[PDB]
RNA sequence: AAGCGUUUACUUUGAAAAAAUUAGAGUGUUCAAAGCAGGCCGCCUGGAUACCGCAGCUAGGAAUAAUGGAAUAGGACCGCG
RNA sequence: UACCUGGUUGAUCCUGCCAGUAGCAUAUGCUUGUCUCAAAGAUUAAGCCAUGCAUGUCUAAGUACGCACGGCCGGUACAGUGAAACUGCGAAUGGCUCAUUAAAUCAGUUAUGGUUCCUUUGGUCGCUCGUACUUGGAUAACUGUGGUAAUUCUAGAGCUAAUACAUGCCGACGGGCGCUGACCCCCUUCGCGGGGGGGAUGCGUGCAUUUAUCAGUGGUGACUCUAGAUAACCUCGGGCCGAUCGCACGCCCGGCGGCGACGACCCAUUCGAACGUCUGCCCUAUCAACUUUCGAUGGUAGUCGCCGUGCCUACCAUGGUGACCACGGGUGACGGGGAAUCAGGGUUCGAUUCCGGAGAGGGAGCCUGAGAAACGGCUACCACAUCCAAGGAAGGCAGCAGGCG
RNA sequence: AUCCGUAACUUCGGGAUAAGGAUUGGCUCUAAGGGCUGGCAGCCGACUUAGAACUGGUGCGGACCAGGGGAAUCCGACUGU
């Protein structure tokens, strides 16, 4: 098949290596996974040593970490915006490692409303009619209102992150190798990372 | 080759087994186990070629399948079981306990011990591993994974295990002045006190060991095994006592004893 | 050449066949081999058709429905014997197992019974007690060795604290000197 | 300065987006008595193939050569000289082997003809299996 | 006792160096080529050792051949603000 | 044993080659009484093969309703051998040959802190908090209808088991650990305030994988090492947490008991395998420049791989080797330990029983399996070749003997 | 038209578009090649070049435009008349 080998190509000086053996089973490559966004389709592949590798082919959710507070959530991936390797992987939505994806901000919003009891996103004018978030924000005890007030001192959020929570989509970088283990885990971008990737997205848009 | 090797040639056999050339093309390939290929000596060679109890390998198979041979506290029914250094082979009907100690040469020696000595043995640890819940582990030379050890036991130390329970009793720490069995190389079989330790970053460390008769020699630590504190061992010693006197002195001790015997 | 289910032709088709496929027996473990079969659509290009009567009609054919052929073997699994004889979970299977008579010339008439598989015996009950007794022994070994290492580590910590106090006292002696 | 590529160039070890009320730089000791430079700690560059601030370990051999080419980026070509002995003609001969060695950007004052110390590591590319550990400057050339 | 004291080439020791082969210890295969056996009224023993180019590691030496120091003094040293 | 002689001339002294002289192989001729060892289709054809054999295997301990034998103590299943067959393991070892191959293989030295690893051995295997006195239905061997000219070709109908394929719980297990925290209690203050406790309900709470954050039990010359704390994920083409088997047979007032064998997540050990670091290979210049967007030399980010790597992909830089012989070509070259001749130096050979590599007519691709790009495994094309009813089937002796050339 | 490749011979300029191959349509994108004002920001104007995907009955310089080629012999060098 498609072999991974050092003998099939030239030397350092420029001469050709002549074949002293044929292709082996350890000198083996396989076709690419190239997983998409959709309903989950993971195929197992037996590899060297009797082990398994999980080829993802369509994959929608991923366990994304918000590193400033150390709180990861399983979140649906809806769009791929930036990829440093190939812009064809941006055009055809393909998840590899170090992709920039857009994800739903609702689990991090629910965690922030449960922990710091402050509004997040929430364009001014709207109120919740099922009233459940209002119940979760209100109804505090006297001694635990002190604890939420001490949490409120360290509840400062960045402006670009706050605008992304207001829009509803967060930028996340893929950290796990998706065609190998089958998961599409990663981390939400913050700070200079977020400024760099938003500058690259703005330069691509124009 | 397309996989692992299963045969062993008689020419490709190691020299300390002292197998002869004319009888067979193949050598008994040892099975996998607690010891390496060229460090152990198989049960078929220990039973047939050294003790001369059995004539053929079929007779060796009959002896090991009557459940007579008891290697270090468990009956092994394989003729090619790797019996390496500090292994205790027990035979119940003859009442014979044997401890596989090297001779003064490179070969192993037929070394008779008491049952009180056969109840325990000594093993050098190789590394300390931290298990899945913060549990210290010793890795010995014969692959014995003993957990919850004494934290003073370090990388290059030896432990006096018990055969009936598989636990440690005492330990020798690798210090200067202690005894030294040399387990491998050109000085295989030497016994002497440790006089110097030379550390090396990257390259492997070396130890200068002084013999009881004053023959100092350097040896890398990978083939070094301490057997006790000071000049007092914790095991029994074969004749020769790990000296390696010169070939002229060996000729003298042969010829004078032969002329005295007559 | 035999036919094959699910090929959707009427001619002859050569196919790779492996373990778990029709019209092929694997000789080596995982052996694949080309075999030549026919399409499943029934046409005049056939020697044999196999027919299985599902519903019995009005008339009685003397070749098939008249000659009644019994089972060759009887149920061996105890759960299948319970399903056959409508048995409960506590009643006996040993009395209601089906045994076969054997008779021929020269030999005496015999009656041979099958070995009932998956029957709850005191040997299986002893093994079931045995592995949980081994679980008990492992947990007791863990508790005793953990307590022994706790006492040993407490002793090592006390001696290390004594050594640290001796070192700090030596530092105080050097500072006073 | 830095981060002139497509992806965000960063050190994978340290986390740099923590809650505030200078980036914490990761470095390590290399071993074998080699002193780490001051610029590898002070500066704001990164390099994943640096033996001080990267994911590579020095193992086995520690060799030396002389620098003859600095046209490649983040790596240099060195030249080793040795005298091979033929047993028939009891003489020597000059043979050279020019290996490609990854040059970490902590060593900035690097010219040609400098006696450089290299160390064996994992293969970072097709021909590079060596990192630069310390750079001795050539004889003279103090200006 | 541990660590650092221009770098080598050169010389010596030690380790690591598969066995089979070469030199060679012992041994009446009736001798020898061979083999690792064998010998005594159960015991006594041997199955060594030398060499293994070249390259790599290590510790002594600094005679010989390279290699630099300080010369717009961006030099060491003992101290200071 | 560091060795010479004849031949140019009418005769002499030199250079100079030829011829003798003596070994090791290869063949051949003549002759041959004894005995111990002993190479042996390598040189040309890694050319083609008739025939027969070379990898199969059962223990008290995975399945026994084939009377194929066989015991009488039976009715509380199976006494005991055992054809065949399912399941597991081996078949990736050994043997043959040197075709290809010139920093390649291979030899010495190294590391995997850059990776896998069946078996064996030593560790783990009630750590998880939510019908078990044992769950489901197919199937081979057995019976019965056959198709073809023909295969180690197989189908349909009946049946019947698993340590084959799946599902899945009782127990440990009564309580702890982090968070939610209704609410309650105590002191002080005019009072908001401030300090210290207890606490219903619910959520998660074992090892393995993945991702992110914090601190720094045991180590290394050196980790982004092992371990610890938090947050979650958890692949339906699902990571383990026994729905196994055999021998002696006891104790307690139905429940507890041994010696083992077998099945496996993970960590070591062993057998290894594979990539790498440095050094080393015959002749040729009538081979002086070679490689290079069809990877050539590096960087960044990925795919894939067991892992490190232009191995591959996208974008960049124009780099890399060479008169110290690169590149190209030839080899009547597998490399080495080694063999012969030998003063001291060398020269020639090494296909050949030991180690490593490559291959099964020539390439290419894949299933199974820990391990193969395996050929006494398949799948296609080319060369060679068998039977045929002309629709079709079957092959790989550079294995052991042997046949042709 | 674009990308390869191009021999004998020679006056070294040529032969040469030698010879011999591949691609060409539509649609939807990506990248690269710039000015004015106050390594950065804002505002604007141009045609090209390269690459990818999808798709049509393999059809695509779809009409038009638009070299058949190679090896030799004789004569005249040639451009020209
Ligand atoms: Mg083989
Ligand atoms: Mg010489
Ligand atoms: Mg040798
Ligand atoms: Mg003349
Ligand atoms: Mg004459
Ligand atoms: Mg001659
Ligand atoms: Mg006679
Ligand atoms: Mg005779
Ligand atoms: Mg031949
Ligand atoms: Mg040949
Ligand atoms: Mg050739
Ligand atoms: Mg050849
Ligand atoms: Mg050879
Ligand atoms: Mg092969
Ligand atoms: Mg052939
Ligand atoms: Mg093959
Ligand atoms: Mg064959
Ligand atoms: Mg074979
Ligand atoms: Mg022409
Ligand atoms: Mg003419
Ligand atoms: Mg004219």
């Amino acid at each position: 098949g498609i072999s991974r080998d050092n003998w099939h190509k030239r030397r350092k000086t420029g001469g050709k290596r002549k074949p002293y053996h044929k292709k082996r089973k350890y000198e083996l490559g396989r076709p690419a996974a190239n997983t998409k966004i959709g309903p989950r389709r993971i195929h197992t592949v037996r590899v060297r040593g009797g082990n398994k590798k999980y080829r993802a082919l369509r994959l929608d959710v991923g366990n994304f970490s918000w590193g400033s507070e150390c709180c990861t959530r399983k979140t649906r991936i809806i769009d791929v915006v930036y990829n440093a390797s190939n812009n064809e992987l941006v055009r055809t939505k393909t998840l590899v490692k170090n992709c920039i994806v857009l994800i739903d901000s609702t689990p991090y919003r629910q965690w922030y409303e449960s922990h710091y009891a402050l509004p997040l996103g929430r364009k001014k004018g709207a109120k919740l009619t099922p009233e459940e978030e209002e119940i979760l924000n209100k109804k505090r005890s006297k001694k635990i209102q002190k604890k939420y007030d001490e949490r409120k001192k360290n509840a400062k959020i960045s402006s670009l992150l706050e605008e992304q929570f207001q829009q509803g989509k967060l930028l996340a970088c893929i950290a796990s190798r998706p065609g190998q283990c089958g998961r599409a885990d990663g981390y939400v971008l913050e700070g200079k990372e977020l400024e760099f990737y938003l500058r690259k997205i703005k330069a691509r848009k124009g | 080759a397309r996989g692992p090797k299963k045969h062993l040639k008689r020419v490709a056999a190691p020299k300390h087994w002292m197998l002869d050339k004319l009888t067979g093309v193949f050598a008994p390939r040892p099975s996998t186990g607690p010891h390496k290929l060229r460090e152990c000596l198989p049960l078929i060679i220990f039973l047939r070629n050294r003790l001369k109890y059995a004539l053929t390998g079929d007779e060796v198979k009959k002896i090991c399948m009557q459940r007579f041979i008891k290697i270090d506290g468990k009956v092994r029914t394989d003729i090619t079981y790797p019996a390496g250094f500090m292994d205790v082979i027990s035979i119940d009907k003859t009442g014979e306990n044997f401890r596989l100690i090297y001779d003064t040469k490179g070969r192993f020696a037929v070394h008779r011990i008491t049952p009180e000595e056969a109840k325990y043995k000594l093993c050098k640890v190789r590394k300390i591993f931290v298990g899945t819940k913060g549990i210290p582990h010793l890795v010995t030379h014969d692959a014995r994974t003993i957990r919850y050890p004494d934290p003073l036991i370090k990388v290059n130390d030896t432990i006096q295990i018990d055969l009936e329970t598989g636990k440690i009793t005492d330990f020798i720490k690798f210090d200067t002045g202690n005894l030294c069995m040399v387990t491998g190389g050109a000085n295989l079989g030497r016994i002497g006190v440790i006089t110097n330790r030379e550390r090396h970053p990257g390259s492997f460390d070396v130890v200068h060991v002084k013999d009881a008769n004053g023959n100092s020699f350097a040896t890398r630590l990978s083939n070094i095994f301490v057997i006790g504190k000071g000049n007092k061992p914790w095991i029994s010693l074969p004749r020769g006592k790990g000296i390696r006197l010169t070939i002229a002195e060996e000729r003298d001790k042969r010829l004078a004893a032969k002329q005295s015997s007559g | 050449f035999p036919m094959k289910q699910g090929v959707l032709t009427h001619g002859r088709v050569r196919l790779l066949l492996s373990k778990g496929h029709s019209c092929y027996r694997p000789r080596r473990t995982g052996e694949r081999k080309r075999k030549s079969v026919r399409g499943c659509i029934v046409d005049a290009n056939l020697s044999v058709l196999n027919l299985v009567i599902v519903k019995k009609g009005e008339k009685d054919i003397p070749g098939l429905t008249d000659t009644t052929v019994p089972r060759r073997l009887g149920p061996k699994r105890a759960s299948r014997i319970r399903k056959l004889f409508n048995l409960s979970k506590e009643d006996d299977v040993r009395q209601y197992v089906v045994r076969k008579p054997l008779n021929k010339e020269g030999k005496k008439p015999r009656t041979k019974a099958p070995k009932i598989q998956r029957l709850v015996t005191p040997r299986v009950l002893q093994h079931k007690r045995r592995r949980i007794a081994l679980k008990k022994q492992r947990t007791k070994k863990n508790k005793e060795e953990a307590a022994e290492y706790a006492k040993l580590l407490a002793k090592r910590m006390k001696e290390a604290k004594e050594k640290r106090q001796e070192q700090i006292a030596k530092r105080r002696r050097l500072s006073s000197l | 300065d830095i981060q002139t590529e497509r992806a965000y160039q960063k050190q994978p070890t340290i986390f740099q987006n923590k809650k505030r009320v200078k980036l914490p730089r990761y470095y390590k000791n290399i071993g074998l008595g080699f002193k780490t430079p001051k610029e590898a700690i002070e500066g704001t560059y990164i390099d994943k193939k640096c033996p001080f601030t990267g994911n590579v370990s020095i193992r086995g051999r520690i060799l030396s050569g002389v620098v003859t080419k600095m046209k490649m980026q983040r790596t240099i070509v060195i030249r080793r000289d040795y005298l091979h002995y033929i047993r028939k003609y009891n003489r020597f001969e000059k043979r050279h082997k020019n290996m490609s060695v990854h040059l970490s950007p902590c060593f900035r004052d690097v010219q040609i003809g400098d006696i450089v110390t290299v160390g064996e590591c994992r293969p970072l590319s097709k021909t590079v299996r060596f990192n630069v550990l310390k750079v001795t400057k050539a004889a003279g050339t103090k200006k």
